[PDB]
RNA sequence: ACCA
RNA sequence: CUCGGAGCAGAACCCAACCUCCGAGCAGUACAUGCUAAGACUUCACCAGUCAAAGCGAACUACUAUACUCAAUUGAUCCAAU
């Protein structure tokens, strides 16, 4: 009601918009400065003799011969091995809750990397050495949704917030190839390769993922009841019985350790053109993909 | 350069912690035994000279 | 500096800088102090302690170290158990 | 469903079953119903929140009677007019972690009372001033003229 | 004294604390040249990790 | 013994 | 040819000279000359250099002490030895 319509009706009485009466937005096209005329010619902004006017001053960091600042500081391994450190995109319980409240992540089904990427909840960069998402606690007080969520790292307080609401959380490892596939399935399927096996963690990560306190995906299921009970005592909530819930079957869904996608096995070829799936039946191949 | 009176020597903890420290002593003096604070065990213990680091 | 590489037409990082300085995402650079491992026998404990600090660079040095490193070295990282993680963002800083 | 040689069924053969991980162990120390938990946003200059756990120490039955007596002494200054033992934590911005500290204090008061440590602790600086001030107050104590 | 406040005076026992002024810090600079890394801890409000938009 |  | 003290340069600071003078490239005591941390100084940049409450450990009842006397008494990075 106003300026909006006031512009289109103001256009009715103006000459036709053509290729002859266009112009850039004021302030968008700064003028070029050319070395011509009194102000900008003559020495042309370059000063008088020396190295600078002749374009031959030394490189960046050189100080005229004094041992330069960036060389006289001692080497220290601030950045040593930076390229082999694993990084985890943090997912907040504020951001997770927001994604569910806006309908971009569906809590009625299991939530793994594919659902978070497809809901545009996190952006994963395996080429920048991302190893998955770390579930961080920020927003734990106001988190109410019950989810079955699979991440790579999770804080105890983040786990408590999930499990206090009746949800389930498991931590699962993805190797960089498996991670790239799980993050963008369609581009991988357009390679026409059999679905590979998800590799195991490296040794240094085997203790994390075989530990029930982290809800590790290689951890002993019989040890989970105790660990879930400990956080409830620690943080002062009553552990719900999720076996009594109607979504209990959904809450129990976990990929096999060697499995990248729910419902698809290693060694299958997805034929998106014909909407078919090709399964090998050769024994040697079949033994390879189940091992 | 030729003149030399003192030397730098390493004093290792007798507490077995592996803690070491450096002190100067007269070259002609005898090997040093000292009571020095050892942070690993958090108490003063004996240290014995082991090696001359350099000449001062 | 290499402003344009012969193979990629790209500016190159001065690797001397990477081996000596830490870039925090906020744009601060952290160095060790020169001489913190030299002739400790003649330095007082107060001086030795000063020499062991990790210290910040001034604006001029920061601007210089920014120009000698490419964009990769300014990205936010999410290293697990990064000792410097809390130092990447500023708090209560006015002007 | 796909299963590989690393199925949890195969890795932990004795832990099979869908409920194994989700059973509630049958074998109730601190009853949360018996506590009054309250949450305030302390000064929110403070980013940290504040949790408050209060329960009537006398009525408390989950605490052994002797302990309830001993606690009432060593924490007199935490008992209000009504007899409620009040505990507060504000060392976290998360109510979970403040309540966890509140409950751990309750859980500590009990353990401390039952142990009854007789070890001679090192004298604090502030105590030394009181001991001397206390010693020189029983030095001015007189007697009755006619005993 | 608690008995006096509770019984005789019929009131709650008032409790006081000796509160010291907050410590002084100079105004935070964008570039704290030559200050130790913990200079940032002097102007921090919380010890727990933050995450911003994430 | 004597590289930086 | 580096570093200190004095004059020039009288009184906050700074101040040149193939200017005027005099010095230093150590000794001695310790063996907590251990740790840690507010706030500051600063040789006109930087680098380097300096002083320090509180705290932790110690020490402890009559100048000493969580930072020895002393003016300088000194050498970055890389690299090497371990």
């Amino acid at each position: 009601q106003g300026g909006g319509a006031r512009a289109l009706d103001l256009l009715r009485g103006l000459p036709r918009v053509s290729l002859a009466n266009l112009k850039p937005n004021p302030g968008s096209k700064k003028p070029e400065r050319r070395p011509r005329g009194r102000r900008r010619g003559r020495k042309c902004g370059r000063g008088h003799k020396g190295e600078r006017q002749r374009g031959t001053r030394p490189r960046l960091g050189f100080e005229g011969g004094q041992t330069p600042f960036y060389i006289r500081i001692p080497k220290y391994g601030f950045n040593e091995g930076h390229s082999f450190r694993r990084q985890y995109k943090p997912l907040s319980l504020n951001r997770l809750q927001y994604l569910i409240d806006l309908g971009r992540v569906d809590p009625s089904q299991p939530i793994d990397l594919t659902q978070l990427v497809n809901g545009r909840g996190v952006t994963i960069q395996p080429l920048k050495r991302d190893y998955g998402v770390q579930l961080v606690e920020e927003g734990a007080d106001t988190f109410t949704a019950k989810v079955n969520i699979e991440v790579q790292l999770a804080s105890e307080l983040a786990i408590a917030a999930i499990e206090k609401n009746g949800g389930v959380v498991t931590t699962a490892f993805y190797d960089p190839r498996s991670l790239d596939i799980v993050c963008k399935p369609v581009p991988f399927f357009l390679r026409g390769q059999p679905i590979p096996k998800r590799m195991l963690p490296p040794e240094e990560l085997v203790p994390y993922y075989t530990d029930a306190k982290n809800r590790g995906y290689l951890a002993d299921p019989a040890k989970f009841p105790e660990a879930r009970l400990e956080l409830a005592r620690k943080y002062g909530y009553i552990l719900p019985d999720i076996t009594k819930d109607e979504l209990f079957k959904m809450l129990c869904t976990r990929k096999d350790p060697r499995q990248i996608f729910f419902g698809l096995a290693p060694g299958w070829v997805v034929n998106m053109a014909d909407k078919k799936i090709l399964k090998p039946t050769d024994e040697n191949l079949l033994k390879y993909y189940t091992s | 350069k030729s003149k030399s009176k003192n030397i730098l020597v390493r004093m290792v903890s007798e507490a077995g912690t592996g803690f070491c420290f450096n002190t100067k002593r007269n070259r002609l003096r005898e090997k040093l035994t000292l009571l020095h604070y050892d942070p690993v065990v958090k108490q003063r213990v004996l240290f014995v000279e082991k090696k001359k680091i350099r000449s001062l | 500096l290499t402003y344009f590489s012969a193979r990629k037409g790209k500016r190159k990082t001065v690797k001397a800088v990477i081996d000596r300085f830490l870039r925090l995402h906020c744009g601060l650079w952290v160095r060790r102090k020169a001489g913190y491992k030299k002739k400790l026998w003649k330095k007082t404990p107060a001086r030795k302690k000063r020499l062991r600090e990790f210290v910040f660079c001034n604006k001029t040095q920061s601007k210089l170290l920014d120009k000698m490193t490419t964009s990769f070295w300014k990205r936010r990282n999410w290293y697990v158990d990064d000792p410097y993680q809390k130092y990447h963002d500023r708090t209560n800083l006015k002007v | 469903e796909f299963k590989s040689i690393y199925s949890l069924d195969k890795l932990y053969p004795e832990s099979q079953g869908s409920d194994t991980a989700w059973r509630v162990p049958n074998g109730s120390d601190i009853p949360l119903d018996r506590l009054t938990i309250s949450y305030c946003r302390s000064s929110g200059n403070k980013v940290n929140s504040k949790a408050e756990v209060r329960f009537h120490l006398a009525t408390a039955e989950w605490i052994a009677e002797p302990v309830r007596q001993k606690i009432a002494i060593t924490h007199k200054n935490k008992i209000n007019r009504l007899g409620e033992l009040i505990l507060t934590s504000e060392s976290s911005r998360y109510q979970f972690r403040n309540l966890a500290d509140c409950l751990q204090k309750i859980r500590d008061m009990i353990t401390e009372a039952s142990q009854t440590p007789k070890e001679p602790t090192k004298e604090d600086v502030k105590l030394h001033r009181i001991r001397i001030e206390n010693m020189n107050r029983e030095r001015l104590r007189q007697k009755r003229i006619h005993s | 004294v608690t008995y006096i406040f509770h019984q005789l005076l019929d009131m709650r026992e008032p409790v006081f604390e000796f509160v010291r002024p907050p410590p002084y810090h100079p105004k935070q600079k964008r570039f704290p040249h030559r200050q130790p890394l913990r200079y940032l801890d002097r102007y921090r409000d919380s010890h727990e990790p933050t995450y911003g938009i994430y």
